[PDB]
């Protein structure tokens, strides 16, 4: 009269399928899943510093659009911008608008430092209707339009070198008057040019006179440029006619700044991951929330779900 | 599994096993019971767990990156910038199939050989005293008492204690 | 007296080497190949619409070269150029050719909508003996050579808003002449200028007079230049002179659609994936054909074989 | 391989064995022969075709990309859109050259495996009534006609009726 | 490891063997001994020096290629050629943590496998003049001398020769 | 009284820790090290041929400054821009100065051929005090800066067509007064312009007026352009100012050519595989050293140590010590 001594494993009654070598689905008795695809919505406010651009694009922020003011010297980890935000000063284009945009958004400020350029000859701080500040015409704050001085447009040559640790970032402009009445009225000469150039490099602008579509007024248009100013270099700026003039320069920085487009509200939360959905953990490698991310977040992938088994085979009875 | 013990010699697992991942059910003079074996359980969940925090290390902080989404059709840079993007997430997406692919064969296969590991720990305790039936059970050649059967679990079993009752069972 | 009994496994007489991780080779009972490496020579004509440029490239189909006017109003989801196509019309070049290409290749069409454009004032539907159409001289059918009507080339300013609700592409260019001779004579005007602005954007033109090499009789040249007008937005050109002005539209599309350069002829058979080597099939996981694919391919490697075991350890006798 | 039965403890395979991957050749009273075992063919079969169709997964449908072919020298642009297609090629192949490897590895371990399986539930099928030689081969102590052989492979042998027998044939 | 020999039933490595990676301990009547075993030894290091070998194909030659240091702030251009650069290199980085830890795993599984796989052959030789005591020895149910050692360390021994010996000293 | 026989494995008193899938530390008895960390500091003039730029960026050596004279017509597998290198002559910029660099870093060579270009009634051979050739006033060397003859600058109208099998590169420019005085006694007209056309493509430079910052004496530029001609073609050159003019052409080559920024010292050895801070060797398949390099290299990785297992688990005797 003996005894049986039989082994065995455990089981459970529904357990969950994961992919393998060998099949695409097999039933384990627990797992994990490595791939986020919620959201709360929201982006966290915590621990990036969070600047919600309203009804700012960063550009118009940095240029000096009078309903952008309240973003003088502003920085931020991470600046979003909304689809709500809207110019409303002189219509105007930038020639590689996106990499202004990047090297600003990277850059994390907005800080600006006056500087006294000398314009001998001409008359200062022009304004348009296009452009209201108070009850008055205005202009971007961090430029200044130049026109004849009387009768006299001459040749602006200025310099303004560069003795400090950090580079500065220059922003400048053309003005495209649409007719010759304009441009003669404005700054005497037919054509104006602008030059501006730091010892290895320049960049020479011909503006463009011609009629343009309606926009808050005024056929006419300004194109933005920029001149970054290495620590032992100098910027000089040579015209005559057409200079949208810079009235100093943006302090740059480097490290970990950036800029997104969302339209989720920012919420008071910790989230070290930020979509454009809004904030997501960062407990899994993978997520299938958004491509665009900043932060320590798990990287994108194209799969809304991954299984990690975490238990044996499952064999009920 | 590689060592044929889980869906295989073994027919099925125990839903009625809640305090462990393998272990012992008998039948003697006493009646029947069953229990868990702590050790193997152990085994398997530890090399679960060390492979669990291997595949979650946080290993990726960006900041400033390439634009991904676009408002205005541009041609040659933003052709490049996409193709970036899309390489970069396929390359991304192919590692995390192939990833859990791999673990879970092997999660699979360790499991199986953890069994496996203690059907022949158990085997070499009874030495002569025992016969494998084929199908995960020993028939034990003597008296095994709920104290002989403790013994065997708890790794306390002397077989020559038993040899002799057992050898003339058998032969 | 008794009895053997041997377990064991098959073998074969020829197997085949596979790489391991630990052997570079070892012989195993069958394998299966992974790499593409073959094709038919040839470009299957379904299920992608296929359309072969023959003689011409995208751009001379888009312009409206008069050997390209077969492709008028044609679309597809693979346009096919082939390396005999040659230009016959206008000498011309296009600043940015790649993504004008790029994206007209991409959009997947050319229809084109005729827009009634009010020219006051000057001669439409200039022609060249460069271009010939039926016996006579000819141009772009997409483009209106404009040029003095009597003695006088007055200021051109048109307006064409987008009603509708889809983007709008037009094409458009501005003339080089060779000579002062021959720009006073055309536009009497001694230097033109062309000005084309939506809301959004503004590209302004000066035409440069000189000598060129001598291409199908000319020494002058025209320059090719787009615009896409959203919906909502307005085009607005104005010109003094040496504009060579769009007659309408074109419709975008965004979808599935490409370009691709191959002289492999087209056949009528069924394949997934192209390749300028011509179709190739799909059911391997790797190809080593060629990395210019279009459709569903398997991906490109270096390798030209790899054997994936489908069977044990081969171990003969 | 890992379990040492395909070119390890089996000296061979067997080219005469046209009808399955593994299986039993039996000499007795009533001469020689050989049949497949079907269940340890099948697993073996079943998963290389699993691992096969994962494989050839159709995963990839790509349209518009960047040019990768050109006629005129560019400079920066050029350059990057070029690196950019041959970091991808030599990732991509890179994967390939891993995968077949791991594969290829894996194949070779689980149809060792199998022939190790097959060789261990025959073992415990047959009790005291045989011994393993240590090539593959097991001495059947008792007369074993052709009836007795089928029973063994069709999986019906009960061993109690030949133990007496064989026990003693044995010692 | 997968098979259970090396930290598992055997409960430790043997320091004092410095000729081969596997072997032989024994006790009998003119004392005791050690021997290494040179196939198993041979088949793990073969083993490995084959995955080591396929690890270091020499397999990327790479000449002019894309900056990667850039003395000039550019904007888009430069984010994406940078980008690019940190792509690349996030994904070979994670190819080669990997490729160590599976080679690792398999190398820790290889090595147990080739410990179990001379366990197993040395089993099979002794037929029934031994018992596996369960720690990775066997005891040995008859007189074997030094020249009886060697004899199962050399693939020669001949178990019928001491069946009847073995098999009355295991049954009483 | 029996025998009893024990198999069992080695272990050795020092092992190392590897990484596997369920451990990230575990003791084996030995490893090797995969990613290559350290260099000599020095890079191997063999087998690769190595031009030192000393004082001199590729572009300087291109344009033909005085003080890199001595790489007229010099070929490389890689040339090395040491962070000393300096401009000496007519201060310049090169619009688009990184594809130009690197198309000629690529082509591996400087290779310069002079052809007869025709410059009907103006001056040639223009010198600067800023660019010192010997001790009088001079130029760069594959460059013609033409100005006016007499009280003319006529319109320029040159030729030359590519009947050669090879592509040509010709450099030029365009010269940037910095007043009109200068402007007007230099090429009479008021405002140049420089195009520069073949068949498929041109470009037209209009020079600007004005102050650059001052360097080695002078406010005024040079704008540096370049063309390829391809065989069967033909470079027409027409100005009326300003024109910087070719002296000829560059021949364009392809291969294994490039160029590297470093300030390793170049010494008598053998490597394939080179770095900015110095050659490495490539018997490992991954390395730590430099994201930049040149030759048959180890694929740069993050980490600085990946240990690939030699050998079994390591598994001392406890001791109760
Ligand atoms: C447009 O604006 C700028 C700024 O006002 C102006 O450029 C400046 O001109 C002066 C005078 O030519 C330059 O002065 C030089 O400075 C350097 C130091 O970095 C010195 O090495 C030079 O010294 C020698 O040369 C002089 C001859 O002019 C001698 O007087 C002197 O004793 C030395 O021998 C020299 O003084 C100054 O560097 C520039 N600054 C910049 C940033 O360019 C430019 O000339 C104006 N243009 C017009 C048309 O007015
Ligand atoms: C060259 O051509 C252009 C188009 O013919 C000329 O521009 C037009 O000029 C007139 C006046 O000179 C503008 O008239 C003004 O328009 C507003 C309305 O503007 C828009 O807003 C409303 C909604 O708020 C919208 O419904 C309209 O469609 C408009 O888009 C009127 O309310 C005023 O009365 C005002 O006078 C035109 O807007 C303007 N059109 C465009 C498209 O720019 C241009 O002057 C010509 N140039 C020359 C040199 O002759
Ligand atoms: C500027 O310089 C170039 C070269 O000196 C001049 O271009 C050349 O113009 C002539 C005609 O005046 C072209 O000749 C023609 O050749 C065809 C055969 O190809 C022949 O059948 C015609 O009868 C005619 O003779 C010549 O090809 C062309 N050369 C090039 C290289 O394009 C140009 O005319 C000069 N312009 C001025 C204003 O000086
Ligand atoms: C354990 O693995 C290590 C690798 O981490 C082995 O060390 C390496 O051993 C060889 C010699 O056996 C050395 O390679 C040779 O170097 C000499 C000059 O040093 C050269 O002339 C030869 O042509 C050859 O390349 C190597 O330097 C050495 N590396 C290190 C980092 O120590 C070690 O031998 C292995 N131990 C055992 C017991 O297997
Ligand atoms: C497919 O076409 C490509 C492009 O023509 C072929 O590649 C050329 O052929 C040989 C190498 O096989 C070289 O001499 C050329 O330089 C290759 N060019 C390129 C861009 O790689 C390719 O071999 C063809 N393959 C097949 C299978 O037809
Ligand atoms: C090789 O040189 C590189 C690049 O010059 C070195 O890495 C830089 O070292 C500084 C510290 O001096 C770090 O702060 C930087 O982050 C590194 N720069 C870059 C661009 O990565 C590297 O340490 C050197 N390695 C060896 C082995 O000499
Ligand atoms: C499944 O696995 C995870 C991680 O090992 C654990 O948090 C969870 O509690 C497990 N679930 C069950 C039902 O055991
Ligand atoms: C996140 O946003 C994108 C873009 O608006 C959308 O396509 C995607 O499906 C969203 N996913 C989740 C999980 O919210
Ligand atoms: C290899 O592949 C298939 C079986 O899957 C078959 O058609 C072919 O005959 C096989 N070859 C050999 C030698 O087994
Ligand atoms: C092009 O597009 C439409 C047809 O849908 C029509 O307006 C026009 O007449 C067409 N012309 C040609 C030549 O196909
Ligand atoms: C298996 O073997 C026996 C004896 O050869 C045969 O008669 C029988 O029909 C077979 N199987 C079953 C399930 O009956
Ligand atoms: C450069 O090479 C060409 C021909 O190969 C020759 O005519 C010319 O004089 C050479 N110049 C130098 C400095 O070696």
């Amino acid at each position: 009269p003996g005894a049986t001594l039989c082994l065995g494993h455990h089981a459970v009654p529904n357990g969950t399928l994961v992919k393998t070598i060998t099949d695409d689905q097999i039933e384990v008795t627990n797992a994990t899943e490595l791939v986020q695809s919620s959201s709360t919505g929201k982006i966290c406010n915590n621990p990036h510093r969070i600047l919600d651009g309203i009804d700012c694009t960063l550009i118009d922020a940095l240029l000096g659009d009078p309903h952008c003011d309240v973003f003088q010297n502003e920085t931020w980890d991470l600046f979003v911008e909304r689809s709500k935000a809207f110019s409303n000063c002189y219509p105007y284009d930038v020639p590689d608008y996106a990499s202004l945009r990047s090297l600003v958004a990277s850059s994390g400020t907005l800080e600006f430092i006056t500087e006294g350029f000398t314009w001998t000859g001409v008359t200062q701080n022009g304004g348009s209707n296009a452009c209201k500040r108070g009850p008055g015409s205005g202009f971007f704050s961090r430029l200044n339009w130049l026109t004849k001085s009387g009768s006299t447009y001459p040749v602006l040559n200025v310099t303004m070198p560069n003795n400090d640790n950090f580079d500065k970032l220059y922003i400048w402009g053309v003005h495209h008057p649409s007719t010759n009445q304009e441009q003669t009225s404005l700054y005497v000469q037919a054509s104006g040019r602008v030059t501006v150039s730091t010892r290895r490099s320049q960049q020479t602008i011909i503006p463009n006179i011609g009629s343009r579509p309606w926009v808050r007024g005024l056929s006419s248009r300004i194109s933005i440029y920029w001149t970054i100013v290495k620590p032992g270099d100098v910027l000089v700026i040579n015209s005559n006619g057409n200079l949208i003039a810079p009235r100093g320069y943006f302090k740059m920085r480097t490290g970990k700044s950036s800029i997104m487009r969302s339209d989720a509200p920012i919420d008071t939360c910790i989230s070290e991951c930020i979509t454009p959905n809004g904030s997501i953990p960062n407990d899994k490698p993978f997520q299938n929330v958004n491509k665009i991310t900043y932060g320590a977040c798990p990287k994108y992938v194209k799969q809304n779900t991954l299984k990690l088994a975490t238990g044996m085979r499952n064999v009920p009875e | 599994g590689l060592f044929g013990a889980i869906a295989g010699f073994i027919e099925n697992g125990w839903e009625g096993m809640i305090d462990g991942w393998y272990g012992f059910r008998h039948q003697n003079s006493e009646g029947t019971g069953q229990a868990a074996d702590l050790k193997s359980t152990q085994a398997a969940m530890d090399q679960i767990n060390g492979k669990l925090n291997r595949v979650i290390e946080k290993t990726n902080e960006k900041f400033h990156q390439i634009e991904k989404e676009f408002s205005e059709v541009e041609g040659r840079i933003q052709d490049l910038e996409k193709y970036v993007e899309d390489t970069k997430i396929d390359l991304w997406s192919y590692n995390a199939e192939l990833l859990v692919a791999l673990e879970n064969q092997h999660t699979i296969d360790l499991t199986d050989s953890e069994m496996n590991k203690l059907f022949e720990k158990t085997g070499r305790q009874l030495r002569e005293n025992a016969e494998d039936m084929g199908n995960g059970c020993f028939k034990i050649y003597h008296k095994c008492d709920n104290a002989c059967i403790e013994s065997i679990r708890n790794g306390t079993y002397d077989h020559d204690v038993y040899r002799d009752e057992a050898l003339n069972n058998r032969f």
